[PDB]
RNA sequence: CCUCCGAACGGUAAGA
RNA sequence: ACUCUGGUUUCUCUUCAGAUCGCAUAAAUCUUUCGCCUUUUACUAAAGAUUUCCGUGGAGAGGAACAACUCUGAGUCUUAACCCAAUUUUUUGAGGCCUUGCUUUGGCAAGGCUA
């Protein structure tokens, strides 16, 4: 709306919004933001949807980081919480026998203690209560009231809060014998704040950024990567909804589980000397510098990685075998065993391979989308299903079998939005086009595999111009 | 608003009345001991007390009915326990007779509670006697099945 | 030490004079703001602590499990030097207490060192149970009350409520308050309104603290010639401006002007807080320069709530309106003396310490009362924190370490010990001095190996006369019953050591061993014995201990009057004992309990009484021997004796035996070894020969014994378990799901009333203790985190069931019927106690 | 209700 | 109401990195256990310790680029309309003399005269 969203219009859809205004970001190299109040309020009103309706911490009750820290140290899973492995397995929980102290027909039951109680109050439904957090305890329930009309004044009696009750004063002053002058202020005494209005029209939307969700409850901050905000993560953190599939409440218990263990085991990073790569090629002769299209140096990227296997294939004589465009090994003829067996590559090459045809099949969605052939809710769709099904669009999952931990996380967010997707006039088909979720999966996967696959690619190079790189009777 | 206190206060009524229905029960279980007791008897006799007023949400037909409710579980708990007293004589058998059980269980408090005359003891134990024959019969067919 | 901003030194000579000293207790609800506020204070004497732009300071937060948990656990003192609005240094002794209701014994062993109460009250909730607990305890207490009302923001931040609204919820609490106190109180000097400077308004998270007065002079600064305490008395109440006549009228000048208050101190506020979190780019550096505030670059780019907090600290400045508050209606240690020695001293004012003590002379005989027992830093040794009501104690001065068992007659419990270093405790520093002068709180090492709890320090040789302070009354019960083991029986010495530190450590802790060698802690809610049992298994024990599922401590009361005329006779088989039981009625053990009536009353008064209000004959009122089983104990033992068949000197020196058999028979219980309650004994027929060897104590006392246990069991004894009383604050939706829990653990809800200014409900109800076990966990759970509950220990109700009818049988791991819980609550009991199953009447 | 669908190798006749 | 001070962006390098480096989250290696198991990988999932990788903050240095100019800080942060003022400062009648006594004169103290 031009009127509504006046703050935002003209820059919301840049590719980097208010980089040259140097009255919003410190510069071109996109390092800090400072934003005004109606730009924030326009901002979080346009992201409603992707945000929590909660004011309070009060929902996460035996539900945040601490209460699953503690249950997975205590080998128990609260209702819709992860399920881990025992932290001590040596010590038989059942080897505990009747004994006099935990004498059946000693105690008396009337309520029966669930898991909650034990998590809630660790040290006292608990024995033997190791490695376990104490829960934060309670917030103050936080009576802020949500007001979706504008015209309403920002300081009025809300019918949602109820009414103050009847008179009462007690002022038994002394009954003066009035033959006197009392008390004056003098000329110039008003009210400290008389000129200035009571309430403006951006008091409201202030108030409201104040109980808002991070980061719009900030005025400025650093730009933080693309892939660093997850957009999901307060879908999975929130108790899964009523009538959901089974699967789906797996995956919000998967993907509360990875949650975590990612919180779990946070080491702080190490200090280390800058060491940059890009830095480093750009300071030789053998680099330049341009500025290409995105799809341009896509394409220039799956071109360059099929040249460089088919190099590594034909450098070893291999023509009955033939690499093609969409990175699939194939025989040209019925091959022989002893071909057979020199056609058989280690899990470098292959896994080289299999993510150089993700990145074609990724690069070639977008540029059929260039091309005119799809547009572009179909070409989020093809994107948010390729990201969601590289078990099958791909294999590399039969040369590192670890990442199909990634594969099952891209399912699960599959079925965290669709359920979030896929409600009221929405019904099932293709058309969610949301891949954000999975591309960062895939991306952090690609954070952790590109010192393994250099590492192999760099030893094969090495090895193809003849370079490497009862003990004790 | 108004939804919400509809169904506050509809919840409120029906905590009120099953903790007055649960005050009575547990007037009718603190006095009422003898299952031989009528019903509206001891209610014309048992409002004389001081919680006798706990039945201020309740009406005559309800009281009735949970006296009623009260007064058969006495008498079922008297003759289970004449049948548990019935189970340590060793005359007593698929084929006893009323006429000795008379004397067998001469002094028995628990079958005394069951009935104070001969006629409706002698028709209850003939009627566990019939009971613990159905049972033998039961257990010669499990045999014999196999 | 910290850089602050007064001389450590000129600390040092404030300490000498008591006049320029308040000893003030923080109390109220949990999480009203109390910690928060001591924050801001320590932020204003400290320059160099800050609050964390989005983490609260918790300064007096220093225990780890109240970090975690985020709830205060133990008292923390702060002593600190405020100015006042004049400008004035003075020495405030202040004890950040604990706001939960499990921890109200904490907030006691505050309010027994204090002079004056300082009570804070949510400005969005309003007056709460612990704040009505605490009112009631500290008028109680003779001590002077001062309302304070955080988290006013929440008002215009959060609720968003016009400013004439606004005023109205404030009147409300202040009202509201001030009916609580006349309620528990005879005197209309206990009135509380801000026009006498008996309220201030703040909100610590945005260091916001005024009174009328320090509100008043703001104005005087940025205009002059304003008397602001002429003009304060007259910011509050229907009081309007008139600016044609420039006055103040009691009658409305328009027909829609607001109030003083509003106009001249809500509304600038309200603008105020408008202006910084809607308008910061606007018309925020315009109105700051209006207001005389000037903030750098670096300032202006903060978020809102840093800048808010930047702003008011700005304008306001320091927190003198609450040191006015302290100041003008809380008496110095030397003034409220008096008071307090009639209250909490044995000996009362009418000795020679009680006017030695009175007068708070720094250089007579020393006198200290310590009550609180703080852990060292590593958990080994203790320091005693208390009160130096006498003299001047010095560091390395031998004192009289006197217990609580200490009289004049019986002297066993006292100890010389040796004082070592002497603190004083800002709570997260200890300035080490070498000398504490009278009216001051000290943390002493040394003495703290003869402290059980409390103990009174004093001159050893000095005075022969020196009695003890009364041992601290606690508001609540300490009812939840936990028992614990170790996992190797052969590290049961280790847990005994630890069980000794945490019984030092919290006030209320009732640790004890059992018949069966069980040991048990009693303790006053979960939350309360999971932290326990923190401090057992991590900070002093450091061993592995098995818990129990809490229990409930039963009692033992009768519904009718004995059968039989229940005698014993001796084992010379000459005097024969001959009692009947009856119940008490309906509310006299409460009066007995709370001190309505006393056994210290001439027979004149105690007569009267029971005879005005209970209907009894004169002889037999004349005649009641003996409460039990203690001097408060809610038992009575009436002697019924004809005065033609057992003469009152052939009785009167077997009394004291008999006497003694009762309290100690009503003690133990002949049930399940629990304390009988609200039973009337009436002694029939004492026959007593006349040899005075054939009657003596070992010969009355069993014999008492069991003349007071066969009274007992004829009576158609019945169990009683405690009633918690809990207050649910719950969103309006989620009430129904309140009463579904509270179905299922009997419970029943006295009222359900929504919150005036605010769109809450508070649902009052009774749950039974052995009940209420994860009961704010279920419902927490069932209503989305959002129904938030305490409960609290309320009364005593009968068991439903007879707990003698051996005709039922219990099924080990199934909840038993009503009418056979007290069956089955018994028989587990004596189990627990290592007793027999079946009680028979033959012993 | 149950939806986690893996992979490669250990499969070369040796000769003329 | 004034005088002296005086930037921002961007690239690269060298170091220090506690800090939610990171309001995000990967991989590898080793040591314990865990599930399979038929040989290596590839694996299952928990703890501890190491690294590696995608990133980050602080300081210093050297360049290119709106650099030529404010702002900030410090500094007392300059004056005549209408007030010559009747309790603690710089326009307030309070001013003096002698007697007496003390004191080595000097000097000190109480009293009187007071328009």
């Amino acid at each position: 709306d031009p009127e509504e969203d006046a703050p935002v219009l003209d820059w919301f859809y840049d590719h980097q919004p208010l980089r040259d205004s140097r009255k919003y970001v410190n510069g071109s190299t996109y390092q800090r933001w400072q934003f005004t109040l109606p730009m924030m309020s326009t901002l979080y009103r346009l992201a409603n949807q992707l945000l929590t309706d909660l004011v309070d911490d009060n929902y996460f009750y035996l539900f945040d980081l601490k209460a699953f820290f503690t249950s997975k140290a205590l080998n128990m899973a609260i209702p819709g919480g992860p399920k881990f492995e025992p932290l001590v397995r040596d010590i038989n929980l059942q080897d505990e026998d009747w004994n006099e102290f935990n004498d059946i027909n000693k105690i008396i039951i009337r309520q029966p203690i669930r898991t909650e109680y034990k998590i809630a109050f660790p040290y006292l439904y608990n024995n033997l209560p190791h490695h376990v957090h104490l829960t934060w305890y309670h917030t103050p329930n936080v009576v802020f009231i949500k007001t979706e009309d504008p015209d309403l004044p920002a300081f009025y009696f809300d019918p949602l809060i109820n009414p103050i009750s009847h008179r009462h004063s007690v002022k038994s002053q002394e009954p003066l014998p009035d033959d006197d002058e009392e008390f004056e202020l003098p000329e110039f005494v008003e009210p400290f704040l008389k000129d200035t209005p009571l309430y403006t029209d951006n008091t409201a939307n202030g108030i409201a950024l104040l109980w808002a969700p991070r980061p719009f409850n900030l005025r400025s901050g650093r730009t933080r990567r693309a892939l660093d905000i997850p957009l999901v993560k307060n879908w999975y953190r929130e108790h899964c909804p009523a009538g959901q599939p089974v699967k789906v409440r797996v995956s919000y218990q998967k993907l509360l589980k990875y949650y975590v263990l990612n919180a779990l085991k946070h080491r702080p990073p190490k200090a280390q000397k800058k060491r940059y790569l890009f830095r480093s090629f750009k300071a030789t002769k053998f680099f330049q510098s341009t500025k290409l299209d995105w799809v341009e140096v896509g394409l220039q990227v799956c071109r360059q990685g099929y040249n460089m296997l088919n190099l590594l294939i034909h450098r070893k004589n291999l023509n009955y075998l033939h690499l093609d465009y969409n990175f699939n090994l194939k025989p040209v003829k019925t091959l022989t065993t002893k071909e057979r067996k020199k056609s058989r590559f280690g899990n470098a090459f292959h896994l080289c391979r299999e993510v150089l045809r993700l990145t074609k099949l990724v690069v070639d969605s977008h540029v059929q989308y260039r091309l005119g052939n799809v547009d572009a809710f179909q070409l989020a769709d093809g994107l948010q299903y390729i990201f969601a099904h590289v078990g099958q669009l791909t294999g590399m999952y039969r040369y590192k079998y670890k990442l199909m931990r990634q594969i099952r996380m891209c399912k699960d967010l599959k079925h965290l939005i669709y359920y979030r997707f896929n409600t009221g006039p929405v019904g099932k088909g293709p058309g969610c086009g949301f891949w954000a979720a999975g591309w960062r999966v895939w991306l952090f996967f690609m954070r952790g595999i590109t010192p393994l696959l250099e590492r192999w690619l760099g030893n094969l190079l090495a090895r193809q111009f003849e370079g490497r790189h009862s003990h004790f009777d | 608003r108004s939804e919400q206190t509809k169904e506050i206060d509809r919840e409120r009524e029906q905590h009120k009345r099953e903790e007055a229905i649960q005050n009575f029960k547990a007037l009718l279980s603190d006095m009422v001991r003898s299952s031989d007791v009528s019903w509206s008897d001891t209610r014309r006799t048992l409002r004389k007390d001081h919680r006798w007023e706990s039945g201020s949400l309740l009406e005559r037909e309800e009281k009735e009915k949970l006296f009623n409710e009260h007064i058969e579980a006495l008498t079922k708990k008297k003759r289970e326990h004449f049948r548990q007293l019935l189970d340590e004589t060793s005359a007593i058998t698929l084929t006893s007779t009323w006429k000795e059980v008379k004397k067998i269980i001469k002094e028995d408090p628990r079958c005394i509670k069951f009935s104070s005359s001969d006629r409706k003891k002698q028709r209850e134990f003939e009627e566990y006697i019939r009971d613990k024959y159905i049972t033998a019969k039961a257990d010669f067919r499990t045999l014999l099945k196999e | 030490l910290p850089v602050t901003v007064y001389e450590m030194d000129f600390l040092a000579d404030l300490m000498d004079n008591s006049e320029l000293i308040r000893n003030v207790t923080l109390c109220g609800h949990l999480h009203h703001g109390k910690t928060c506020f001591v924050d801001c204070l320590i932020e204003q004497t400290h320059p160099e602590i800050r609050k964390r732009y989005d983490q609260d300071l918790c300064y007096t937060d220093i225990l780890f499990t109240e970090q975690e948990r985020g709830v205060g656990i133990k008292s923390t003192p702060v002593t600190v030097v405020l100015p006042d609005t004049k400008g004035k240094s003075y020495l405030f002794n202040i004890m950040d207490t604990p706001g939960h209701v499990n921890f109200s014994d904490e907030v006691t062993a505050g309010l027994r060192i204090s002079d004056g109460v300082v009570l804070f009250i949510d400005a969005a909730e309003g007056v709460m149970l612990n704040t009505e607990r605490l009112i009631k305890h500290a008028v109680q207490e003779r001590l002077a009350v001062t309302v304070c009302i955080n988290k006013i923001d929440r008002l215009i931040l959060e609720l968003k409520l016009p400013p004439t609204d606004a005023y109205y919820k404030l009147r409300h609490i202040v009202d509201e308050v001030n009916g609580l106190i006349s309620m528990y109180s005879t005197d209309e000097n206990l009135i509380l309104s801000p026009l006498l400077g008996n309220v201030c308004f703040s909100s610590s998270q945005y260091s916001i603290c005024f009174t009328l007065g320090s509100f008043a002079k703001i104005y005087a600064d940025t205009f002059g010639d304003i008397n602001y305490q002429e003009f304060a008395k007259r910011l509050w109440g229907d009081i309007y401006f008139n600016p044609k006549t420039r006055k103040f009228t009691k009658k409305a000048p328009t027909s829609s002007s607001q109030r003083s208050f509003v106009e001249f101190i809500l509304e600038p506020l309200y603008k105020i807080l408008a202006q910084v979190v809607g308008d910061v780019d606007t018309s925020l550096p315009r109105t700051l320069d209006e207001l005389g505030i000037h903030l750098t670059k670096e300032e202006l780019k903060l978020n809102i709530r840093p800048l808010l907090r930047l702003v008011c600290k700005k304008f306001f400045g320091e927190f003198t309106g609450f040191v006015d508050m302290c100041v003008q209606h809380i008496p110095s240690p030397k003034v409220g003396a008096k008071p307090k020695i009639e209250h909490t001293y044995t000996g009362g004012v009418d000795s020679d310490l009680g006017e030695a003590m009175s007068d708070c002379d720094p250089d007579g005989p020393l006198m200290c009362h310590t009550t609180k027992m703080y852990s060292t830093d590593d958990g080994v040794q203790f320091h005693a924190f208390g009160r130096v009501l006498s003299g001047t104690i010095h560091a390395g001065q031998p004192v009289k370490v006197l217990g609580e068992n200490y009289t004049l007659e019986d002297e066993e419990d006292s100890q010389i010990c040796t004082v070592g270093r002497l603190w004083i405790s800002v709570a997260r520093y200890h300035i080490e001095v070498n000398r504490v002068p009278a009216g001051n709180w000290v943390l002493i090492e040394g003495v703290d190996q003869p402290i059980v709890k409390t103990a009174t320090i004093t001159e050893p040789r000095g005075n022969e006369e020196a009695q003890i302070f009364r041992p601290l009354k606690f508001n609540t019960t300490s009812v939840i019953k936990i028992a614990v083991e170790p996992v190797n029986p052969s590290e049961l010495p280790k847990m005994l050591d630890g069980l000794r530190k945490v019984n030092k450590s919290y006030p209320s802790l009732t640790t004890k061993v059992e018949e069966s060698g069980e040991h048990v802690i009693l303790g006053t809610g979960e939350l309360y014995l999971d932290c326990v049992m923190h401090d057992l298994r991590k900070m002093y024990s450091e061993i592995d201990i098995k818990v129990a599922d809490p229990v409930v401590t039963f009692c033992e009361t009768v519904v009718e009057t004995s059968s039989l005329k229940c005698f014993a006779e001796t084992p010379n088989k000459k005097n024969k004992i001959t009692m009947i039981a009856e119940p008490l009625e309906k509310g006299l053990a409460e009066d007995i309990e709370n001190e309505v009536v006393q056994i210290t009353w001439n027979r004149k008064k105690l007569g009267e009484f029971f005879q005005t209000k209970y209907d009894w004959d004169l002889l037999a009122a004349r005649s009641i021997w003996a409460f039990g089983p203690d001097a408060t104990g809610p038992n009575i033992l009436v002697d019924d004796t004809l005065p033609s068949e057992v003469d009152k000197a052939l009785l009167g020196s077997v009394k004291d035996s008999i006497v003694q058999g009762f309290q100690w028979g009503t003690r133990e219980g002949p049930l399940c070894d629990e304390l009988i309650r609200n039973v009337k004994f009436k002694i029939l027929d004492a026959v007593v020969a006349q040899e005075p060897l054939h009657r003596g104590g070992g010969q009355i006392i069993p014999t008492a014994r069991r003349v007071v246990y066969s009274a007992f069991l004829m009576a158609t004894p019945r169990l009683m378990e405690p009633y918690y009383f809990v207050e649910v604050q719950a969103p309006a939706d989620c009430v129904s799901a309140v009463y579904t829990v509270l179905a299922r653990r009997r419970g029943h809800v006295t009222q359900d009333a929504p919150i005036p200014g605010s769109p809450l409900y508070t649902i009052k109800a009774f749950i039974p203790a052995i009940d209420s076990f994860g009961f704010e966990t279920d419902l927490r759970t069932h209503t989305q985190g959002q129904a938030f509950s305490l409960s609290v220990f309320h009364h005593w109700q009968i068991v439903p069931g007879d707990p003698l009818d051996k005709s039922i049988v219990i099924r080990p791991l199934e909840p038993q019927p009503a009418p056979h819980l007290a069956r089955e609550f018994m028989i587990k009991t004596r189990r627990r106690k290592g007793l027999s199953e079946d009680v028979s009447i033959s012993k």
